[PDB]
RNA sequence: GCUAAACCUAGCCCCAAACCCACUCCACCUUACUACCAGCAACCUUAGCCAAACCAUUUACAUAAAGUAUAGGCGAUA
RNA sequence: GCUACCUAAGAACAGCUAAGAGCACACCCGUCUAUGUAGCAAAAUAGUGGGAAGAUUUAUAGGUAGAGGCGACAAACCUA
RNA sequence: CCUCCGCAUAAGCCUGCGUCAGAUCACACUGACAAUUAACAGCCCAAUAUCUACAAUCAACCAACAAGUCAUUAUUACCCUCACUGUCAACCCAACACAGGCAUGCUCAUAAGGAAAGGUUAAAAAAAGUAAAAGGAACUCGGCAAAUCUUACCCC
């Protein structure tokens, strides 16, 4: 069908999913918010 | 005071992407 | 850049210069007056 | 305002500047220090070199960013002001920058343009003095108040009893009010 | 769907809008119904000095005289808390006992 | 008071009381028609609704009757030179109402 | 009333209200700290009029007729809360002989770096606490890769620094 | 175009500096100062090619072997790839085997 | 910009000799 | 004659020498930037492309001794 | 967050004839033709259709991950 | 003249056709200034024990099967009292002021909401429809399409 739609959103899809708490409870996902301090993002996480 | 008029500001805007592979076709098998 | 050319235009026009009474593009172009101007001389 | 920034004759908050420079203009700086300053507000120096040189006169304002003084009226040119029409306005004189090196201090009564040392005086301690005479050279250069202006009486009373009292404490003492309850302990981790 | 923009208050679900707030100080709780039970003794109140009966303006005038900055030091305090610590020849050990506890602070601003 | 540690109540603590408050606010005119005994105040953004109540019955000792408070959000779009989101502050607005039929009017500063 | 909200009013468009000389801190730690409690409210009550200036000169597009003294009464305010705060510090130095008012510790999160945590003043003890069991103030040793990546930036933009200002002390010297 | 139209600004070179006339002054330091030191050591720069010439590969080698313990985090990457790349290229790629 | 002078100089040069025939002296 | 063209200075690269930096207020592991209440916790050899013209054991991660002794489908190479 | 399948707690199914019943809206799918092919669209529009009280359809949140997941096996589907 | 729509709620977005000034298919963009007010909705509960076989379907017969969507009590504890937040819009997801996707209550043809035609001429070819003498599938791979309703049988 129509294929552009693939991002239907939800805040909490977004923050229960890419959110600050869900890149820390893990510990291969504290390297990425490292990598991303690393560079210098602006914004970390969502 | 020398009098003057407002100020303005103006600039572009630009970008790119690529689309797809391409273009859907047939031939001879 | 270390040693870029600098020197390009000579070069140029001392092609252009032979073929300055052309037709079209073959006396303004640089890339089409060298295969004209070859075969001039 | 930014870092590598011109300094025109405006001041930094004009709406002149803001024409000249606004924050996206990024030139090649200019290049120029040295804490004894010697050049002061209101002083009476000689321009050396220039067009009109061979004139003394007075430096009305000093610009310390880019080593500069203006003098009054001098080292000038005509330019328009306003004129807001096709018709003429009118036409000032308006007075160049001058560098410093190109201009020199004069002494007070020798009248001659010298060199200016910082010699420390006995009299406490230090103040520009002049190379070739001696003869040191000053620093040199109505309102009564309205309704919420105090006094000089007033700010300079010595009310500070000065105890370990806590004013938060202090204040509510003499207040009046009387708090009977008392803080539980918090865990303040 | 900005990474960049400030998560506030405005932008969630309806489980999300009344859960974030802004920085309230907050008062009280909820109770059993929803019901907000308001603390009194958490409402901050304003205590006041009386104004009628004062000398002083908020602008000093240009005529008053300079002085040199004076860096109240913990030392200073000291000597003039020490004026009768002379004739021996004022102090609390626990803060506890306090009602203004200084170091665990106990006051507001 | 704003942007401070507040003294956590127990159960039978003594009252917290402020000296010194840190917020200070501005009475503005309102554009869209209010009525007489509203009166409308811009309050930073920590202040509660009884915190203006006790502030005003405090400093400036007006008979305030009920107070309503709401967020007006700040306008985002506004972009640098170097295309960058400038976002205006938010701010609280309160519609004082006041007692007895006291009935300020706004003046007219600049007249 | 709410007139307090506005000067007296002569001065509704005057283009300059003569008032200057703000209360520099010399003058404040002179006086006592009742006075500077009263001092305060009459501060406060003297900001609102300006603010109100502020914010209906923005409405009405005129100039402010005296934007001078609201920095004027703003350093006021920062001499007089800086005051008490000096009177009260030193207070806390002879009672207690510890600066830093809130109390905290010198620790370590999980990005190894060493941050000055401020304590959050709860009413249990932290082992009972479900939040901030949560909370992991360690190394974890996985991080120091890129401690040491980190540490290396910094001293990249540092050596890029130093070594700008030579290059432009040289070319002032060969210009001088 | 790029050829500039104004002549760029010309470059006075003192050659009477002190670098410049204190070049060379040392040398032979060794045939004519009763062998104390040796020219090489009169070289000053990096720690590794303190006084010897090398290849590209020999150079990178050397200066991993003798600095690569402090060498920083990125470009200890950077140089172990260089050393991996350059191994393949000179031993298995041009002319002349 | 290039480093060199010797090209910007030839056409320095050049450029003189295209004056003097777009508008040659009297 | 329009489009245009030209332009030194921002900075940067390589080394030397030298070991570096964390509290102005408030907020930031819950949905990070949220004043405020009775549970768990870290340690596991790299592999593979590539070379061996395939691939299957194998295949590099001061100077000098020396590419020497040794190792290896005794070969690539180590 | 699309999609495959599942879990939690939810929702909709007009009207007419008399049950994984029939006609037929909403709804969902996409038979066949036509248009379009740098398009309205990186799969659409107009008719025509198939089911439409169920193995339905769908909002919400949660789970399963690549040597794998999941699958009414098309070697499908897993952010064009 | 349309209405295959509309008004809300949820979700998403976050000032995105309010006022003044501005510069430049035609004059939602830039700058400044104003605004969305809780009562609707969120944001909930003091323990420790102990309680809860009889569905829904107008629940009444009547039929069920695939067996179902809602509840306390005993004792201890409790007398502070109405804060915080969402509240705008021509909008969201499709790179677009994009015939697409979009959940629910109403509206079941409307009291809302809209504009297919910039102007002329009326060639080809093209597309979408309307009509047709006589014939009625002779077209064609095949009644595909279009028109009108229907006869019968295979194979899977
Ligand atoms: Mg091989
Ligand atoms: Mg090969
Ligand atoms: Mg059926
Ligand atoms: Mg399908
Ligand atoms: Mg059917
Ligand atoms: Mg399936
Ligand atoms: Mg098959
Ligand atoms: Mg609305
Ligand atoms: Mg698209
Ligand atoms: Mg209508
Ligand atoms: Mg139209
Ligand atoms: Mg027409
Ligand atoms: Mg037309
Ligand atoms: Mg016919
Ligand atoms: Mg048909």
């Amino acid at each position: 069908k129509a294929r552009g739609n693939e991002y239907q959103p939800s805040n909490i899809k977004r923050k229960n999913k890419h959110g600050w708490v869900r890149r820390l409870s893990t510990p291969a996902g504290v390297q990425v918010i490292l990598r991303r301090m690393l560079k210098g993002r602006k914004s970390l996480s969502h | 005071a020398a009098a003057a008029a407002a100020a303005a500001a103006a600039a572009a805007a630009a970008a790119a992407a690529a689309a797809a592979a391409a273009a859907a076709a047939a031939a001879a098998a | 850049l270390r040693n870029r050319v600098t020197d390009r235009y000579f070069r140029i026009q001392e092609v252009l210069k032979h073929a300055r009474h052309f037709r079209g593009r073959k006396n303004r172009c640089y890339r089409l007056a060298v295969r004209t101007v070859i075969r001039a001389f | 305002l930014p870092p590598h920034y011109r300094y025109g004759m405006s001041p930094p908050g004009s709406v002149a500047d803001k024409r000249k420079n606004p924050p996206w203009i990024r030139r090649r700086p200019v290049v120029v220090s040295d804490e004894d300053w010697y050049l002061f507000c209101g002083d009476t120096v000689e321009i050396l070199e220039g067009k009109d040189a061979g004139k003394q006169g007075k430096v009305v304002q000093v610009i310390r960013q880019r080593n500069w003084v203006v003098v009054g009226g001098l080292n000038t040119h005509y330019r328009y002001i306003g004129k807001t029409m096709d018709y003429r306005g009118t036409m000032i004189p308006s007075e160049a920058p001058l560098l410093h090196r190109q201009v020199k201090l004069v002494d007070p009564m020798d009248r001659k343009p010298t060199e200016i040392e910082w010699r420390f005086t006995e009299a406490g301690e230090r103040v520009r003095v002049s190379t070739r005479s001696g003869r040191i050279i000053p620093k040199p250069e109505t309102w009564i108040d309205g309704p919420k202006d105090t006094s000089v009486e007033d700010a300079l009373e010595r009310t500070y009893v000065p105890c370990l009292k806590t004013l938060q404490e202090e204040v509510m003492e003499a207040m009046g009010i009387k708090e009977t309850r008392k803080y539980k302990k918090v865990y303040w981790y | 769907a900005d990474r960049m923009s400030k998560w506030t208050s405005k932008r969630g679900p309806r489980s999300f809008r009344g859960r974030k707030g802004r920085g309230a100080k907050g008062i009280g709780f909820l109770t059993s119904g929803w019901r907000f039970v308001q603390i009194k003794e958490m409402v901050p109140e304003f205590v006041v000095p009386d104004l009628t009966g004062f000398k002083l303006k908020p602008y000093v005038s240009y005529l008053a005289p300079e002085s040199e900055e004076t860096p109240l030091t913990a030392a200073q305090l000291f000597s003039e808390a020490v004026a009768p610590a002379i004739e021996k020849d004022g102090f609390e050990p626990t803060q506890e006992g306090k009602l203004f506890q200084l170091y665990p602070r106990n006051f507001l601003r | 008071a704003r942007n401070v540690v507040y003294p956590l109540y127990r159960l039978g603590g003594p009252q917290l009381r402020v000296f010194r408050t840190n917020f200070f606010i501005q009475l503005v005119r309102p554009g869209v028609a209010q009525p007489e005994d509203t009166v409308q105040f811009r309050i930073p953004m920590e202040m509660t609704r009884v915190d203006l109540r006790n502030y005003l019955e405090g400093i400036y000792n007006v008979p305030v009757a009920a107070v309503r408070t709401r967020v007006q959000h700040g306008s985002n779009k506004r972009r640098d030179h170097r295309n960058v989101r400038i976002k205006k502050p938010d701010y609280k607005v309160a519609y004082v109402q006041l007692a007895h039929g006291q009935t300020f009017t706004f003046p007219d500063l600049f007249p | 009333g709410l007139e307090e909200f506005f000067d007296d009013p002569k001065n509704w468009g005057q283009e300059k209200v003569k008032s200057g000389a703000a209360w520099t801190c010399q003058q404040l730690r002179n006086k006592s700290n009742e006075d500077l409690h009263k001092l305060w409210y009459v501060l406060l009550k003297e900001r609102n009029m300006l603010l109100t200036l502020e914010q209906e000169a923005k409405r009405q597009r005129l100039p402010m007729p005296s934007p001078e003294r609201l920095d004027k009464v703003v350093d006021s305010m920062d001499a007089l809360d800086k005051v008490v705060q000096e009177r009260e510090d030193a207070l806390r130095l002879l009672q207690t002989g510890q600066e830093r008012a809130r109390p905290g510790a010198w620790r370590r999160d999980i990005f190894g770096r060493i941050i000055w945590h401020k304590f959050k003043q709860w009413v249990i003890p932290w082992h009972l606490n479900k939040r901030y069991n949560r909370k992991r103030f360690f190394a974890l040793p996985y991080v120091d890769h890129f401690l040491r990546l980190e540490r290396e930036k910094r001293a990249r933009i540092k050596a890029r620094k130093e070594n700008l200002e030579r290059k432009k002390a040289k070319i002032l010297l060969k210009k001088f | 175009i790029g050829i500039r139209l104004t002549l760029p600004p010309p470059k006075v070179v003192d050659r009477w500096n002190e670098k410049r006339a204190m070049f060379g002054v040392y040398d032979n330091i060794g045939i004519l100062g009763n062998f104390e030191k040796h020219p090489k050591e009169l070289i000053r720069g990096p720690i590794w090619l303190r006084g010897w010439k090398g290849n590209e590969l020999q150079r990178c080698i050397r200066k991993r072997k003798m600095v690569g313990s402090r060498m920083f985090a990125d470009d200890l990457h950077n140089l172990n790839k260089r050393i991996r790349y350059l191994y393949k290229h000179f031993n298995r790629h041009g002319k002349f085997r | 910009v290039k480093k060199g002078f010797r090209a910007a100089f030839r056409f320095q040069k050049e450029l003189e000799r295209q004056r003097l025939l777009r508008c040659p002296p009297p």
